[PDB]
């Protein structure tokens, strides 16, 4: 199920990868049973930092970042959301 | 077509 967490940045970063498809929308495809339009996901954690101390896991999905949908969204849709604020970021993930 | 960045 969809859950928040909330990351706080270092001065190297929030300690995590995102990886995804460039281009927008695409063929459907579940995430634990439910249907989405593509999602970016959480393709690296580094081990002890602040993504993985917030609780992201290697493989969650993207729902949200910083309370905008990223359903379907582009690469750098999802990329420019997550640098958008000066500090914190939020993301509602899913956990696969 | 996919790309990681690093964040």
């Amino acid at each position: 199920s969809p859950r928040v967490v909330r990351i706080v940045k270092s001065e190297s970063g929030y300690g995590f990868n995102v990886r995804g498809q460039v281009s927008e929308g695409g063929q459907l495809r579940s995430i634990n049973g439910e249907l989405y339009a593509p999602l970016q996901h959480v393709s690296a954690v580094l081990p002890g930092g602040a993504a993985d101390r917030a609780g992201v896991r290697k493989g969650d999905r993207i729902l949200e970042v910083n309370g905008v949908n990223v359903e379907g969204a582009t690469h750098k849709q999802v990329v420019d959301l997550i640098r958008a604020g000066e500090k914190e970021l939020i993301l509602t993930v899913l956990s696969v | 077509e996919e790309w990681e960045t690093v964040m």
